[PDB]
RNA sequence: CGGAAGGGAUAACCGCUGAAAGCAUCUAAGCGGGAAGCCCGCCCCAAGAUGAGGCCUCCCACGGCGUCAAGCCGGUAAGGAC
RNA sequence: GGGGAGGUUUGGCACCUCGAUGUCGGCUCGUCGCAUCCUGGGGCUGAAGAAGGUCCCAAGGGUUGGGCUGUUCGCCCAUUAA
RNA sequence: CCGAGCGCGGGAACAACCGAGACCGCCAGCUAAGGCCCCCAAGUCUGGGCUAAGUGGUAAAGGAUGUGGCGCCGCGAAGACAGCCUCACUGGUCGAGUGGCGCCGCGCCGAAAAUGA
């Protein structure tokens, strides 16, 4: 199972030929693997990937040994990529051959607290006709006597976004070793300068 | 005045599983589990023995049962009652089903489950070799 | 009963000869005596439920015999226009309609031959192999009960 | 960009072998196939899973009292907070 | 002609509520039932095929926009896998 | 009988169903109903049957080679019942049982609902 950390860039449509095409730049960055889970002595197989250079100011942290034990460059953040088992050194967009398809996950944007309308785009009241102070609420959320309470889930106003979110089955359009970056179909949650972690799909 | 036991050690025993009708064997567990066989009895105490058991795997059941027979969890949310059959228990983890046979039967009380976790099963064999593994049937 | 390499075992009889090997499930409450040269089965009380394993039994061990010695063998007969028969090496492949020819391997033990497009020598030493294989062809394309076309065993069609 | 593919167990139903019942029978022992459904699989939450899990790395003595045991009080360590 | 199931209709009874349990329709939000409208799997057919008919299994998901009327319902227009 | 015994024991919980009419006290005994595998006091008691449905754990007309028990009526070693195209039947042959009905006990189908069992 391939995998790498990276930062969403930003996006920019390009050419295909004569077509179109939106696509969405990741900083793949190169990751120094810091360590490898095993059923040895993990129960499972997982590769613990590190990136961005970090200075030695907040490294004071007993990271140093972690660091060293594996001897890196002190990362700035380090996920593992499941099931992914490489080569005891570094990962780089190499790993992405133009055509692939590949998993994306990120954090979604934060909403903050949003509406029951944006939330679970409801439909809420009528702008006129009647009413008029419950335009965008939920109107009914139960029955009466029985069952006297409200089901437990009930889509209402909450936190919105801010999350763990993965889009699927992106086309990797392109890759640029030159500058470890990594051209897919733009459709990849968080914000720009947002992190995330690329790696390849399920489908056949 | 009626006697009153004082600080006694706990009794540690090994039950030997596999062959066992599961109900069955779940019924003494469960009295080894408080006193209720010690004659210093005491219902307000928490003095069973520790019972281990192991090769929970292998526990035997009458009638069509695995097949029928299912195990139901609630949760909260609406649809959220799951069925799970006896046969698919086993399957994995299978200490579940001797244990859901033994909670059901100690005292729902806060005591009830002081005892509940004095008993340990085991897919078996082999567990803690601690101290004591005094053969049981 | 000749020919016959039975052994029984705790559960089980075992069977064995020129053709090869087969264990009968049999019911441990049954008396699988195993005489010098013709095997029998004796069963416990006259009760329903025993009567039934018996006969059962009585004719699985039989089976068995008569299989690693003479064997057993089904007989496909193909039928309608473009339909064909034809091995390949071991596996039968065949076409029968579908827009994709239909190749179907055989299971371990399983051994078919092809004397013609148009029959099928499934053969093997276990009765229910062979029973079973022999349907599971025969569905790749059942009887047209129109006409006259489809897999077939040796008994009259439908129309 | 998603509903999947795929694996497993099945419903109706389709069978194999096969008695009770010398025949027959998908069934009573046993075996095969079989659904947008079931269990997995996909995504998300998740050790207050008080059954509070695991791995990697970092820090480490007591300084005066409690004669017993559980503790108390000043400065620290890794490190954390303001 | 005979026996039932259900508790959606029309009723019977007057047991809680008269120091108050707001009544129809719409909207919003739904969730559950299956005796299933569609899609899925099947048996039979007076099943050539295509398409139907009938019964069986099966809630996973789905189940349109308007004209008239307060209407529910119904009728009608244009669609629909429904 | 409740009302006035919503005081006590049983019936899961439940005025009037089963037991029984609480003057007070007791870390004594005996029984009632109902129970004696665990939750929960008391037999996983003894002897003999039946049930394979979770029946038991609560439905009908009606239907069926479910399963035990009982009875009568037809064929047969003068060879009978199945299948050997066969049923009948002789040589065949397993050859000794077989076919029809009726009565009883327990079960089966008939048997679809709305928050989670
Ligand atoms: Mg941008
Ligand atoms: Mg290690
Ligand atoms: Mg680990
Ligand atoms: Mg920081
Ligand atoms: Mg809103
Ligand atoms: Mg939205
Ligand atoms: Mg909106
Ligand atoms: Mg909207
Ligand atoms: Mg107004
Ligand atoms: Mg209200
Ligand atoms: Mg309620
Ligand atoms: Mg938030
Ligand atoms: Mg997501
Ligand atoms: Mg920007
Ligand atoms: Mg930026
Ligand atoms: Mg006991
Ligand atoms: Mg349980
Ligand atoms: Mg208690
Ligand atoms: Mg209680
Ligand atoms: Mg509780
Ligand atoms: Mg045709
Ligand atoms: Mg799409
Ligand atoms: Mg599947
Ligand atoms: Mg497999
Ligand atoms: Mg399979
Ligand atoms: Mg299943
Ligand atoms: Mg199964
Ligand atoms: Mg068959
Ligand atoms: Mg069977
Ligand atoms: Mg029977
Ligand atoms: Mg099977
Ligand atoms: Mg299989
Ligand atoms: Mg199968
Ligand atoms: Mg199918
Ligand atoms: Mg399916
Ligand atoms: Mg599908
Ligand atoms: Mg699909
Ligand atoms: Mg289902
Ligand atoms: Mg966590
Ligand atoms: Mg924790
Ligand atoms: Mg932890
Ligand atoms: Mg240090
Ligand atoms: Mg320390
Ligand atoms: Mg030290
Ligand atoms: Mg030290
Ligand atoms: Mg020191
Ligand atoms: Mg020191
Ligand atoms: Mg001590
Ligand atoms: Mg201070
Ligand atoms: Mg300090
Ligand atoms: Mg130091
Ligand atoms: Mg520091
Ligand atoms: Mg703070
Ligand atoms: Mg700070
Ligand atoms: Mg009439
Ligand atoms: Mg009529
Ligand atoms: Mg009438
Ligand atoms: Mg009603
Ligand atoms: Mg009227
Ligand atoms: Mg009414
Ligand atoms: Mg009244
Ligand atoms: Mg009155
Ligand atoms: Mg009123
Ligand atoms: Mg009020
Ligand atoms: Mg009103
Ligand atoms: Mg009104
Ligand atoms: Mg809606
Ligand atoms: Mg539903
Ligand atoms: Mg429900
Ligand atoms: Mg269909
Ligand atoms: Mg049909
Ligand atoms: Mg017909
Ligand atoms: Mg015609
Ligand atoms: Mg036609
Ligand atoms: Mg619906
Ligand atoms: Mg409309
Ligand atoms: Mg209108
Ligand atoms: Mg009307
Ligand atoms: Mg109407
Ligand atoms: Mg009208
Ligand atoms: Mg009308
Ligand atoms: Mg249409
Ligand atoms: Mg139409
Ligand atoms: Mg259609
Ligand atoms: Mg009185
Ligand atoms: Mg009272
Ligand atoms: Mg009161
Ligand atoms: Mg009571
Ligand atoms: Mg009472
Ligand atoms: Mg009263
Ligand atoms: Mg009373
Ligand atoms: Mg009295
Ligand atoms: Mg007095
Ligand atoms: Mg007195
Ligand atoms: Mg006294
Ligand atoms: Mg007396
Ligand atoms: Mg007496
Ligand atoms: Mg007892
Ligand atoms: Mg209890
Ligand atoms: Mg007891
Ligand atoms: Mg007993
Ligand atoms: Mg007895
Ligand atoms: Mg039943
Ligand atoms: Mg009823
Ligand atoms: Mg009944
Ligand atoms: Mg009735
Ligand atoms: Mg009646
Ligand atoms: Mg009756
Ligand atoms: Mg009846
Ligand atoms: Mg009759
Ligand atoms: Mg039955
Ligand atoms: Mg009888
Ligand atoms: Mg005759
Ligand atoms: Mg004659
Ligand atoms: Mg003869
Ligand atoms: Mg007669
Ligand atoms: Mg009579
Ligand atoms: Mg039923
Ligand atoms: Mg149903
Ligand atoms: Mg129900």
């Amino acid at each position: 199972m391939k995998g790498i950390l990276g930062v969403k860039v930003g996006m920019t449509r390009i050419f295909r030929d004569d077509r179109a095409v939106p696509v969405t730049v990741i900083l793949a960055g190169p990751c120094p693997v810091v360590q490898r889970r095993t059923p040895e002595k993990d129960g499972y197989t997982a590769v613990q990937l590190g990136f961005l250079p970090q200075n030695p100011k907040r490294v004071n942290r007993p990271l140093k040994g972690h660091f060293a034990k594996a001897g890196v460059e002190p990362v700035r953040i380090l996920r593992e990529i499941r099931d992914f088992n490489p080569e005891g050194d570094t990962v780089t967009v190499e790993i992405f051959k133009p055509g692939e398809r590949v998993d994306v996950t990120g954090t979604s944007k934060g909403r903050g607290f949003a509406g029951v309308m944006k939330r679970w785009n409801f439909a809420g009241g009528p702008d006129s006709h009647g009413a008029h102070k419950i335009h965008r609420h939920p109107g009914s959320i139960g029955n009466r006597k029985t069952p006297g309470r409200v089901y437990k889930g009930k889509k209402m106003a909450g936190h919105y976004g801010a999350e763990r979110v993965t889009v699927m089955n992106l086309e990797v359009v392109d890759v640029i070793p030159e500058e470890n970056l990594l051209l897919v179909k733009g459709a990849v949650p968080g914000p720009n300068g947002g992190l995330v972690i690329v790696r390849e799909t399920k489908k056949a | 005045k009626t006697y009153v036991p004082k600080q006694v050690e706990p009794r540690w025993v090994l039950i030997d599983a596999e062959g066992k009708t599961l109900g069955r064997l779940a019924t003494k567990i469960a009295t080894l589990l408080r006193g209720k066989h010690r004659p210093d009895w005491t219902p307000n105490v928490a003095m069973g023995d520790f019972v281990v058991v192991v090769n929970a795997d292998k526990i035997r059941v009458t009638g069509k049962k695995l097949e029928q027979k299912i195990y139901t969890r609630y949760s909260g949310y609406p649809g959220g009652l799951k069925k799970i059959p006896l046969e698919k228990m086993l399957a994995t983890h299978p200490e579940r089903v001797l244990e859901h046979a033994v909670k059901g039967m100690l005292p729902k009380g806060p005591l009830g489950r002081r005892l509940f976790k004095r008993l340990k099963v085991y897919a078996g064999p082999d567990h803690p070799h601690q101290a004591q593994r005094p053969e049981k049937l | 009963p000749k020919g016959v390499s039975v052994e029984v075992a705790p559960g089980r009889v075992k069977v064995k000869g020129p053709k090869g090997e087969l264990e009968v499930p049999v019911s441990p409450e049954m008396r699988v005596v195993v005489e010098e040269g013709v095997v029998r089965v004796e069963r416990p009380s006259d009760e329903r439920r025993h009567k039934s394993l018996h006969g059962l039994t009585r004719t699985l061990i039989a089976n068995a015999v008569k299989g690693v010695s003479e064997g057993y063998s089904k007989e496909l007969l193909i039928k309608g226009i473009g339909y064909r028969a034809r091995l390949v090496g071991r596996a039968l492949e065949l076409t029968v309609g579908f827009s994709h020819p239909v190749v179907v391997e055989p299971p371990e033990g399983i051994t078919f031959e092809v004397p013609e497009p148009t029959r099928v020598r499934v053969s093997g030493i276990d009765k229910q192999k062979v029973g079973q294989v022999a349907a599971n062809i025969r569905a790749i394309r059942k009887p047209s009960a129109y006409h006259e076309k489809g897999i077939y065993y040796a008994g009259e069609p439908v129309r």
